[PDB]
């Protein structure tokens, strides 16, 4: 069984041109049929194109035919999956997979590499306060919220790591402007709430936006 | 109904799940020892360890202390012992010189009342030590009790693949003597990695001694009440009831009665009132064995890939390679090997199938035309030469041989069909010399104006393009249609045997069935016969050569006869192919119908209405 | 060219249960010289590539567990899970590969079920600098609460608002099966000048009696 091992994540802006790579490592690699899958975020897989290296005899999909080109190098036993113009619709995973012949399942699986395509826009976060009423014997909540960051991800880790419990992260949705919102709330019980300080860290790498923000308790 | 522990570890809930494992035999016969005063009797026998042991023990004093488990017991092979000393509980894995005797000693002190260990006399030496634990300290009571029996403690033990597997449950009781009723399922304790050949065992027990007790050491010792079963394990099949909690509370035994067979079969507790097809006599399958060619006389992979001379491509050269163990090892570039195709079968996993009669097509062809082999080409090779057929489940093999086919006058020796009448139907071979008549002139064979001749040579010469070069090709058509005793990837073998109950797999044919000598004489080129209803009666097996008959664990009809099981227990029993011998039991009331031989029925002069329809006029019913 | 169809999408089992999804196909996909049907079943972890599971709708790969069985013919194909266990959460799609181009499923999610729970609601009103920007936004948050078939409102002055809210929900908890839905309202400045009382109302069947947290703006 020869392990197939992809190129790596590439970031580029709409317009510009994009290769990926897979590579084959192992022996017995004399008959691989080489295909590609891309997953949209969330979403089914899609068998895009299958490729013999050398021959290159090449498949396409009806939906695909076209827009991308698939090419083989037999030599140093390499796929290449090109585009002319990605435009701004392609961030998405991509999976090279290599049958043994032609119609048979599809068993050995590369990595997969995300492509991004978008214009960095760093994150306003805003810390949300506790409520001042709450559960004293019981638990209260507080967290803080990132707003107007895009595109994804953003990590939100809560005083550098060590709190952990309890903490929920929920998934970003994008409203009107496209920038997409995200909470973060940790729950914790109104003993700890006087003494125990809430550091969250956001941290937006292709904005390169690291910042540290407190939370704190409003009172009168 | 005693011992039925976890199988498996697959956490389930309300599913009824049939398995076939090794289990107490319902009602079984067990081996019963003391330790009573009064006879001292203090048994310790060394035992068998046959396939695993179910071990129970009533105690109320803590005489039993351990095992040990090995072959020879001798410090030549290696031994496990298991022993609860007063404080830990030790695991060791060495090649011990046990004593011939082994035991442990309690001492009694009168002028202050306390038991406290004094003797450990089980083993002389152990020299090479593999595996070892010790448990954490504890105190135990180890004072002499007066009542009847207070705890049964039940084990099973098994050695598979190396893992020498505990499991245990604990109880309290209050009887005097005997194994008590009831179900209770022991869980899983630990799994040792020891890696030894466990066939024999021995109880490890302890010894009493005080002022009452007079005598030197071989004489002055009493004895403490105590009483141990050994049960072993047999393969059988069980249904098991899981609950919702995860719980076996109840099993049936698949192989104890007719009665049990229809509730294994129906996958359920409960039988309704009706007629069941249980079997005829059924033996649970207690072997299985498994029998490929030997691995010797490989296919000819060589007299087709490395020939002298490769047929030109109008007339190919076909060939049939069957009996032997094809290894694939043809893949891997050992040689030059440009292309390697294999439409519709992975060659990769090819190996663990067993096909039959791979044909293998040879031929030259010229470097552009390597493409046309395929299944859906249009072209002159595959238009008037060689046609694939559309769904093709095989291999396409082309490699370059510059040096064996170019002369440097040119290699003219090698040709193909230009002109033909019609296109060719998939693997046709039309070798002809013909004029081809391309117009309206009947030139009766003199190869004159518009009458062609259809063969023509192949220039090859070494000072040449790559795309006109000579390439040699080898086509593997895998088919399979009946008798897959031919080719056969390789795979071991075990042995024979005759006269049982086992699982028999032979060259791809699997099933469970008696195995005996036949008179059958096969011609050479069958494998499997078989009778009316179309069910494997017979192999034949490469290794021996030696015809072998099929027989179902059970021949005949039966059908069980049950008021239900809400009224009663009691069913009968109708042998639709005896004439009353072929039966489970043969009781009493033996009563021959039409329909058959009945048993466990009694037959009466009236005539009622019909309750149970048994057949050929026959009706049964439940009455005072 | 042979689009194929599973079924059920979303399927809940208790642990240790059985659990069966089905595959239809347009077209027979049975090859006539081997005779064997043409489909394959594929497990998907979050955060993986997909894995094979089972070939030719009726074989197993090398060291895939017992429990996992597939069955059917025709055009209709079944995978059985005889017992469930607490690594099985995840997605399987049913593909044929008779004839390129390879469709493939539409994907199935399974997931554990447990006993129901009520959900201990929050509510978080903006802080003073989403004020400053000019677009408030108000949340409000469940916790805690299976399953999935709740409601919230806001209530402003005792009207009701639509159009103005988002909802996003958490997916499963792995040690206790429980979610976390966070609903939350945008509005501008003159849409917090508007009134006086904030509140969301929470309905879940679990709870017998709708809940209300409401703040005073002050
Ligand atoms: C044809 O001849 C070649 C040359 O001997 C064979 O190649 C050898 O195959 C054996 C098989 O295990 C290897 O051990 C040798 O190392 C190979 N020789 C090499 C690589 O120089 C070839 O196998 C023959 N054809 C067939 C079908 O066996």
């Amino acid at each position: 069984q020869m392990q197939l091992v992809q190129s790596g994540t590439e970031v580029k802006k709409p317009g510009e041109s994009l290769k990926i790579s897979c590579k084959g490592s192992g022996y017995g690699f004399i008959t691989y049929w080489i295909g590609w899958v891309r997953q949209m975020p969330g979403k089914g897989l899609e068998w895009m194109g299958i490729i013999y290296p050398g021959d290159s005899e090449t498949r396409y999909s009806p939906s695909f035919q076209g827009q991308v080109t698939i090419s083989a190098d037999k030599s140093i036993n390499t796929a290449y999956l090109q585009w002319s113009s990605l435009k701004a619709s392609d961030t998405a995973i991509y999976y090279c997979a290599g049958g043994s012949g032609i119609s048979t399942p599809m068993d050995v699986w590369g990595q997969g590499t995300t492509v991004t395509v978008a214009s960095t826009k760093g994150p306003s976060v805003f810390p949300l306060a506790p409520s001042s009423k709450s559960t004293s014997g019981g638990t209260a909540a507080l967290g803080c919220l990132v707003k107007d960051y895009f595109p994804e991800p953003v990590t939100v880790s809560w005083n550098s790591g060590a709190l952990t419990s309890g903490v929920h992260t929920f998934p970003a949705v994008l409203q009107s402007s496209g920038l997409y919102s995200l909470s973060s709330v940790v729950t914790v019980p109104s003993s700890s709430l006087g003494t125990q300080t809430y550091i969250c860290n956001v941290n937006h790498k292709p904005s390169n936006t690291k910042v540290d923000k407190k939370v704190e308790p409003k009172s009168c | 109904t005693r011992g039925v522990y976890y199988p498996d570890k697959v956490f389930r809930s309300s599913v009824l799940h049939s398995t076939q494992d090794l289990f107490l035999p319902f009602f079984s016969n067990v081996t019963w020892f003391h330790a009573i005063h009064v006879t001292k009797r203090f048994d310790n026998p060394v035992l068998p360890f046959n396939d695993g042991v179910y071990f129970a023990s009533t105690e109320k004093s803590n005489i039993i202390r351990g095992w040990i488990f090995g072959t020879t017991l001798d410090s030549k092979t290696q031994s496990l012992l298991i022993v609860n000393n007063a404080t830990n509980v030790v695991i060791k894995v060495c090649e011990f010189q046990f004593c011939n005797d082994p035991f442990l000693g309690v001492y009694y002190h009168k002028n202050n009342k306390s038991w406290m260990e004094s003797e450990f006399r089980v083993y002389s030496s152990a020299n090479n030590c593999t595996f070892e634990y010790v448990s954490q300290p504890f105190l135990m009571d180890l004072e002499g009790k007066q009542g009847n029996f207070k705890n049964l403690r039940e084990f099973v033990f098994k050695n598979i693949d190396g893992y020498f597997k505990i499991y245990s449950k604990h109880t309290p009781i209050n009887l005097v003597r005997d194994l008590p009723q009831g179900f209770s399922a022991l869980e899983p304790l630990v799994d040792l990695p020891i890696g030894i050949n466990i066939t024999r065992f021995q109880t490890l027990l302890a010894l009493h001694r005080s002022y009452l007790t007079p005598g030197d050491s071989s004489s002055g010792w009493t004895a403490g009440a105590a009483a141990y079963y050994v049960g072993y394990l047999q393969p059988r099949t069980f249904l098991l009831k899981y609950n919702e909690n995860g719980t076996i509370t109840d099993a049936v035994d698949c192989a104890l009665d007719p009665l049990s067979e229809t509730k294994c079969t129906l996958k359920s507790f409960t039988v309704e009132k009706g007629i069941y097809q249980t079997s005829n006599f059924r033996v649970q399958p207690t072997e299985s064995i498994v029998r490929f060619p030997n691995i010797t006389n490989l296919c000819p992979f060589g007299e087709v890939f490395n020939a002298t001379r490769f047929a030109s491509v109008y007339a190919w050269n076909r060939k049939r390679i069957s009996n032997c163990v094809a290894d694939y090892s043809v893949l891997y570039n050992s040689a030059s090997f440009s292309t390697f195709k294999c439409y519709g079968v992975s060659p990769t996993k090819l190996n663990d199938l067993c096909f039959t009669n791979v044909y293998a097509d040879s031929f030259v062809i010229r470097g552009d035309e390597v493409r046309q082999i395929a299944p859906g080409q249009t072209g002159k090779i595959a238009d008037y030469n060689y046609k694939l057929p559309d769904d093709f489940t095989g291999c396409v093999i082309a490699w370059n041989s510059n040096n064996l086919d170019s002369k440097v006058g040119g290699n003219y020796n090698y040709l193909y069909r230009l002109f033909r009448k019609s296109n060719l139907k998939p693997f046709e071979r039309d070798i002809s010399t013909e004029i081809y008549q391309a117009g309206s002139t009947p030139c009766n064979g003199v190869e004159g104006f518009n009458c062609y001749f259809p063969l023509q040579s192949y220039g090859f010469q070494p000072t040449n393009g790559v795309g006109y070069q000579p390439y040699r090709v080898v086509v593997l058509s895998f088919e399979l249609l009946h008798a897959p005793a031919t080719v056969c990837g390789p795979k071991k073998s075990t042995n024979l045997v005759k006269n049982k109950c086992v699982n028999f797999n032979f060259n791809g044919l699997t099933g469970t069935g008696v195995l005996t000598e036949s008179n059958k004489k096969f011609l050479p080129f069958q494998q499997f016969g078989r009778d009316i209803a179309d069910t494997t009666d017979a192999v034949r097996d490469p290794q021996t050569l030696e015809i072998l008959d099929i027989t179902p664990c059970s021949f005949g009809g039966v059908s069980v006869i049950t008021p239900g099981t809400n009224t009663s227990n009691q069913v009968a029993v109708l042998y639709q192919d005896v004439n009353c011998w072929r039966v489970y039991s043969t009781g009493s009331n033996v009563f021959q119908t039409r329909a058959g031989c009945l048993i466990g029925a009694e037959h009466v002069n009236n005539s009622y209405e019909c309750d149970i329809p048994i057949g050929a006029g026959i009706c049964a019913s439940y009455q005072t | 060219d042979i689009q194929l169809t599973q079924s059920p999408d979303s399927l809940a089992v208790s642990l240790g249960e059985r659990a069966t999804i089905n595959c239809k196909s347009s077209q027979s996909v049975l090859y006539s010289s081997i005779n064997k049907n043409y489909l394959a079943w594929y497990q998907q972890k979050p955060g993986q590539p997909p894995k094979l599971l089972i070939y030719w709708a009726s074989t197993r790969e090398s060291g895939v567990p017992d429990r996992f069985s597939g069955s059917g013919s025709g055009t209709d194909f079944t995978l059985t899970i005889s017992s469930l266990q607490a690594e099985d959460v995840a997605v399987y799609y049913c593909q044929q590969y008779y004839s390129t181009p390879y469709t493939f499923g539409q994907g199935t999610k399974v997931e554990i079920k447990r006993t129901v729970a009520a959900p201990s609601v929050f509510i978080f009103p903006p802080s003073d600098e989403q004020l400053k920007s000019g677009t408030a936004s108000v949340v409000c948050l469940l916790n805690n609460f299976y399953p999935r078939e709740a409601k919230v409102q806001w209530k402003v002055d005792n009207a009701l608002q639509s159009g103005n809210s988002q909802e996003s929900v958490t997916e499963q908890d792995s040690k206790d099966s429980t979610y976390s839905l966070s609903s939350t309202l945008t509005l501008s400045k003159a849409d917090y000048e508007k009134h006086k009382v904030y509140a969301c109302e929470v309905t879940h069947q679990g709870l017998s009696s709708p809940v209300t947290k409401s703040f005073n703006r002050g």
